[PDB]
């Protein structure tokens, strides 16, 4: 060892945004 | 109401074609619940996307490109209908028209088909949209294109599997110009986009790093809004997972210090989490790197936390001290030890979580072996932290772990028991 270790849980941003104005 | 509405858009009258995409738009701009399902089902999204080519009426493609942003902020199958009318090369083309209220739109709905499924985004990069996006970036870009530019932008780099890293290359050198910026919309979607490209291979990481970006997130680590702090942890995150080289461009930037801030404040605790994920990267690199962890004071609090701790912060501080007891040099064993990390990764042995218990017999094994070559060198009659292992329970722990049903913890145990208490 030691080994890298990936991120597990997902951490994500709005996918879509309506416009109002 | 809606019989004029749909005869009007599709009436050759500009005046009557405005004014109904008008009406069409606010009604679909409404707060919750917009009636989107309504208006395809009125057969006007192939007239908004003809209305998007018309440039010598620029007021009128700005309200189709702006109804077509909101139908393709619904379902995906939604989006779908925006795609089947051959919207996606007709927004890319309206990203060099001379309005630049059309530009922002066409921005925006880009953003949205993207925004959809990695599918949809794939299809959206296809369709060249990466290049004409980053050309309306520049000094005189207005605030308001900046933030549709770089959220358009975060849509491109997001989903699993990733975009090829050759799709997604062009935006580095722009997304590390758009973290300098002090506007916390923007900070936020330019460190998710970056959050994205640093999740992947070395290669992926290598590129993120030659960008320069690494000063500025370190920074933005202590960013008061946590909108902008957990994409800038997870980018930190994500480039210590890299080689001892990349890792180092972090460590350089006074981030441990920062990090060290983020587990001694009244935090979230997901965020405490990601900075002892952070850490616990940095101490499964080389002697100078854990030495740095040490020099920062980040030992103590982290071993205050592997014992008190929520049981998520408690596993990646297992990690942490763990990885350092790993690559770390005799003395620095010793000093984790002298700040008392014995007892509590002794106390996580008997922790449901497989993973973890292998975590901390590894670390109490890494710690019984430098203790094994003080008792040699000085002739002693015992191993002084297989002493403390007997003292905070820990021995009692191993000999139980013998009836484990794990094979890995099972051998794990009797090799230590051998080799160290017979």
């Amino acid at each position: 060892s030691a080994v890298k270790r990936p991120a597990a849980t997902k951490k994500a941003g709005q996918a879509k945004k309506k416009k109002l104005d | 109401s809606l019989p004029a509405m749909i005869g009007g858009v599709y009436s050759d009258d500009n005046n009557l074609q405005l004014e109904a995409t008008t009406q069409f738009r606010k009604l679909l701009s409404i707060e919750r619940s917009p009636p989107i399902e309504e208006v395809i089902q009125s057969g006007v999204v192939p007239r908004f996307v003809q209305f998007l080519t018309r440039e010598d009426f620029p007021q009128l493609q700005f309200e189709a490109a702006w109804a077509l942003t909101n139908i393709a902020s619904g379902t995906s199958e939604n989006t779908k209908v925006v795609i089947d009318h051959g919207a996606v090369p007709i927004f890319v083309k309206l990203l060099g028209s001379s309005s630049d209220d059309v530009r922002e739109q066409a921005v925006w709905a880009l953003g949205n088909v993207a925004g959809d499924s990695p599918k949809c985004r794939d299809l959206v990069l296809a369709n060249g949209a990466l290049l004409p996006l980053l050309a309306q970036l520049n000094e005189h870009t207005k605030l308001s294109m900046l933030r549709n530019a770089t959220w358009t932008l975060s849509n491109f780099c997001r989903g699993k599997p990733q975009p090829s890293f050759e799709q997604t290359r062009p935006a580095l050198p722009a997304l590390a110009r758009l973290i300098h910026s002090n506007d916390e919309e923007v900070l936020t979607d330019a460190c998710w986009a970056l959050s994205y490209l640093s999740d992947g291979t070395n290669d992926k990481i290598q590129a993120v790093i030659e960008a320069g970006v690494c000063p500025r997130l370190v920074e933005l680590l202590l960013h008061p809004s946590p909108s902008v702090l957990i994409p800038a942890l997870r980018t930190v995150g994500n480039i210590v997972t890299g080689d001892d080289a990349q890792t180092q461009c972090i460590i350089d930037h006074q981030a441990l210090p920062c990090l060290l801030s983020l587990l001694t404040q009244n935090l979230k605790k997901s965020i405490k989490k990601e900075a002892c994920w952070t850490i616990s990267n940095i101490t499964a690199g080389n002697k100078d790197q854990i030495q740095a962890v040490i020099n920062a004071g980040i030992i103590g609090p982290l071993v205050n936390l592997l014992q008190t701790a929520e049981f998520d912060i408690k596993k990646e501080a297992a990690w942490a001290i763990s990885n350092a007891t790993s690559g770390g040099s005799h003395d620095q064993i010793k000093y984790l030890v002298s700040e008392g990390c014995i007892k509590p990764l002794c106390d996580l042995l008997i922790c449901p979580d497989i993973r973890i218990v292998t975590v901390c017999l590894e670390g109490l094994e890494n710690i019984l072996k430098v203790g094994e070559t003080d008792k040699t060198l000085a002739a002693g009659d015992v191993n002084v932290f297989s002493q403390m292992i007997d003292e905070a329970e820990g021995l009692e722990k191993i000999e139980n772990l013998q009836s484990h049903d794990n094979n890995e913890i099972y051998e794990k145990a009797v090799k230590i028991l051998e080799a160290y208490w017979m």
